């Protein structure tokens, strides 16, 4: 039990409200005048948090009692819940498979001589995730404790039911900001292709040249055609306009849609600038907004169970409701971002093929995939680290194993930014297995 | 935890430095001086006459009413009236702030 | 057939997120403080390059298998396709008269 | 803010949450409020270590 | 031997197949640009000075 | 998890056979020569205990699966089950009461004067068994996560069905393991008859003669007449050749099998008359068979329940299997022991009664029977504690008079060396209350 | 119970560390060479990052060696947060019940 | 021609134990020591004796 207890617990009133209905000469207030019951609407309109008793009017020892209970039900549904892809029962990792396009080769009926089985490898680039969420949530629910609270067993049963839906808020709050961590571990990693800005917020103008770095982008990226551009693995891949999500804070969305005037009646399109889903701001320092696909997240549910416990002695119950997650990101599918600030000038270097069987003696095209933020041609910098065997590559990326290398080679590919004082080695790297061939040499001409 | 019988000899107040004195045959308690190293910390107010108990603990850290503003980090002592101040004499700390208080509010302290 | 391989394969990490949400006091990464298995979720949560064998996590001598196998579809158009006209089975040459 | 009672707290507290906001010769107080209520224990505190 | 389902085994194998015509659509794509960079080239599209 | 492992992890190599097939001019390896893949199957020809990623061999970028996970289901089973008796629900000790023969007396009918109420007692003996083990086989199957290796429900539910027969393969080898240990135990106390013979596997005549020790003394037990020998507590039973077993190991059974039952025109000649439960070996130093009664083992069930639960905060249940049980031996039943190596001269000395009661001034006759592995070892020695200064031991005849102490008799016989014959001795005892 | 540390420079695994205080959490380092440290580094600790204190009173800590100690000698910090002997009272926190090479851990009862 | 080592798949937790349990398949009767040892560890890990 509680005393001493006025309606004015936590309240830091600013005028009081009930002098000023009482002074009211000629006015703004003068329309509270004529109201009947105003002295009592004032009191505990607010609403009353600790529930002093109140005896009834007309007999004194009477109390009266409280009429309806409430009980509020505000679900807190996850903004992503429409990127989570499906069900996993068994297994742990998951395979994605990607294959790209080849070459053209003119039809040529005098090369077809000797040509026919010509042995082209396909271009497929694999990609693995694994589970990686593995946490429960923990209701106690004492059920024979909260049969006074409750006069009628409707009221018992929904108050009983909206712990559990508690427990359901309380998992999409948490995938939330689980897949909102992997916008800002893919961006730390330096895999997003960044488009560089001014900070939006220092004047209009440098908010309409965001909007358009953001409408252009979304063009690039629904591009049909397909573009080498737009992802970590840099595969030709497309996306489409209605499966296209601009992850962007609630403050810069607000910005855009008032000053920006064509985003302003362009709002109620999908194709603008894709679905535009608002959320809080990123935790990574520069990311301003983020444009994505809907195949980006690689979102998947193992485990969806609430197994419970009975306390005997407690007379209580426990609700253990566990939640098992793939939560990656596929390096596939085109994924913008949009970052203001000092960026490096270089953000990444993609080396095609990243992964190669390759025979001794045999040779293998690398090719790096430079993504700069700036305007401006870059050096690469070919390098084999590894190896005991004296193997090498030349400057555009041909390997050349050296026939009895029998050790397992990396291949980078370097790109120098920054000055000489301060080299910001930018390396992106290839792996190689070296297969023997069994193969008599050792020198040549 | 071993628990033991004490006397208090002086209005001893709840989260206060205490000490103790050999008595009519118990241990007596009171508020800290001022200026010192205590012994236990008051966690129920016993009056001057009043018998209670002490519950004997290597507890990491106490909670006790601060007799100042205390920052984060500062070495504490006895202050007036068993509330724990800041301090830089070493010979008179007997812990440090984890924690902000502001004069009146509990500090978590850790033992040293 | 590969040996050792890490995580980080061609990953020019500009900050690290790990050490971000361990050395964070409230600057904006006091989001990720409750967040339970923050860790394991920003280790391998950007797509592993190249495939490893990991164990099972209670019986240890047993494989977590690969579950499901995603094939991706994307299907690349030629935004002209709409401007192109019937078939002509034989001869060579349109007469537009 | 982690209230700690005493072993014989006996009656109803308020907790306080003050932001000092404006003048220094002016202390403009905002105090947000909470009610506890002390409930017992019978058990055999004293002191501690 | 990287499968263990017919039903993933056969469509790995399309997208192989759709892979071959993805690629004539990349290409189709280019011709019909030449096409117009061809008729610039040779000056027959009517011009408009900006 | 697991970074750079070989294929040849645990293996130590005695010659490489990459090596020998390649070196051809061995003549031995020549047939290894014309296979095309030779070096590809001796790597992983014994198999891979780590699993290292394979890609797969036309597109590197893809991985080689597992196509088949083979559960391998073993079941196995108790050798002694046979010799268990029951089970006992309700209540917890064994009384077994044996009845021994009297003693003849002369007619003397002078003497037959004042003697018509004598009152004289049979020797009744008894012997007692507690239930001995109780104990649990825990196994936690952590079901959910065991999905992650698994692909089908097929698989997966083999695989915790091998996991609670592995909890029954224990319950059927520890139940193995203390019934070897009865035997270990009985030879450890110096329980058994023991036998003289050397090892039967030293040069094939001691196997010869250790069958006429074997199908001897199985004569000697079975007898109509009885015998005080061939057990402890020293009463005259007798046993039948039904109910005798043989234990021996596979060692004798196929060095038999091989050096004497197939040179020999009638088998059952030679035959170990006995029952013969073949089993691993004993873990005792010298003790090679155990010739023993069916009724020697006192085994008894007591207990056999499964008892599951659920953690819900971990997801895993958690299997109690209970196994209580009565495991003891019965010294009524013979029991004789075949030990190669030295022995000790005497094995134990019984004491004829082993608790008395006695009045205050009462008269008991105490009796010593000597075990006596050699021909000959003699001269008991019989002593008595409880330190009052009437009673006397004498010979057979013990005195006991008006101190009332709980006293216990001691009796000794001198196995010995010389001028070790301080320490080297055996004894028996009895225990004499008083009234 | 547990407070948040925010290191200061470099806390590497069973060195002794000493606190201090800056901004406002308290500061995690090497504790000083030949005095009393407060705590014992369990994991490395990067210069600014944030980390816990485990004030779990223990009697005993499992500190790296910084010289040969041998069993029953009185301890104190050496260099870089190892232990190493010592004679002189005061800087004195503890003693080995282990005897310790260089390097290696020795186990040590606070006093 | 064999020790064989009972858990040959272990992880161990940082600060845990296992134990380990080598079967030395010896050819004869004789009785052989077996010494344990880890290799690539640093201060604070070992086998202790058995």
């Amino acid at each position: 039990t509680f005393n001493d207890v006025k309606t004015s617990l936590g309240i830091t009133e600013s005028y009081d409200i009930v002098n000023a209905i009482r002074n009211s000469q000629g006015d703004n207030f003068k329309s509270y005048v004529p109201l009947a019951t105003a002295n009592n609407v004032a009191e505990v309109g607010a609403g009353i948090l600790i529930n002093q008793t109140v005896q009834n009017d007309f007999i004194t020892s009477l109390v009266d009692r409280i009429g309806l209970v409430v009980i509020r039900q505000v679900s807190l549904n996850n903004p992503l819940k429409k990127f989570k892809k499906g069900q996993i029962p068994l297994g742990r990792t998951i395979e994605e498979i990607y294959t790209d396009i080849t070459k053209e080769k003119q039809y040529d009926a005098e090369e077809a001589e000797q040509k026919v089985f010509e042995r082209e490898m396909p271009n497929v680039k694999t990609l693995f995730h694994e589970r990686n969420r593995q946490g429960f949530y923990h209701q106690t629910i004492q059920d024979d404790s909260l049969k006074t609270a409750f006069v009628s067993w409707g009221n018992f049963e929904s108050f009983v039911s909206s712990i559990i839906n508690a427990i359901y808020n309380s998992a999409e709050v948490d995938e939330y900001e689980y897949m909102k961590l992997l916008v800002d571990n893919y961006y730390s990693k330096g895999l997003f292709t960044t488009v560089k800005i001014d900070e939006p917020t220092s004047s209009t103008g440098a908010l309409t040249e965001f909007v358009k770095k953001m409408r252009a982008t979304a063009r690039k990226l629904t591009l049909p055609q397909g573009s080498r551009d737009w992802n970590s693995m840099a595969v030709r891949t497309r996306s489409y306009m209605e499966d296209l999500h601009l992850i962007i804070d609630a403050d810069l969305e607000a910005e855009l849609d008032v000053d920006v005037l064509a985003k302003a009646f362009n709002m109620n399109r999908t194709d603008f600038l894709g679905n535009v889903t608002v959320i809080d701001g990123f935790a990574s320092t520069g990311l301003e907004a983020v444009l994505v696909d809907k195949d980006w997240f690689m979102v998947y549910d193992n485990l969806h169970k609430m197994e419970t416990v009975r306390n005997p002695r407690g007379l209580y119950w426990n609700y253990y409701y566990h939640v098992w997650q793939t939560l990656s990101v596929s390096r596939f599918a085109n994924a913008v971002a949009f970052v203001s600030g000092d960026v490096p000038a270089v953000t990444q270097v993609i080396v095609s093929p990243n992964i190669a069987a390759v025979k001794q003696g045999g040779q293998q095209q690398f090719t790096a995939y430079v993504r700069a933020t700036n305007a401006k041609d870059h050096k690469v910098v070919w390098s084999v680290e590894g190896g005991s065997t004296g193997t090498a590559i030349t400057g555009d990326g041909l390997l050349s194993v050296s026939g009895n290398e029998d050790n397992q080679l990396t291949v980078k590919a370097t790109v120098d930014i920054g000055t000489e004082d301060k080299p910001k080695l930018v390396v992106g790297e290839a792996v190689v297995s070296i297969r023997p061939n069994n193969a008599s040499g050792g020198a040549q001409a | 935890m071993v628990s033991f019988t004490a006397r208090a000899k002086s209005n001893v107040m709840a989260y206060r430095l205490l000490a103790y004195s050999q008595g009519d045959d118990i241990i007596e308690i009171s508020h800290a001086a001022e200026n010192t190293i205590p012994d236990y910390v008051a966690v129920k107010d016993v009056d001057k006459g009043d018998l209670t108990q002490v519950n004997m603990y290597p507890l990491a850290a106490w909670q006790v009413i601060a007799g100042s503003d205390i920052k984060v980090g500062d070495n504490l002592t006895t202050g007036k009236d068993g509330t724990a101040v800041p301090t830089d004499d070493p010979s008179t700390v007997f812990g440090y702030a984890v924690e902000e208080a502001q004069e009146g509010q509990l500090v978590t302290l850790v033992i040293s």
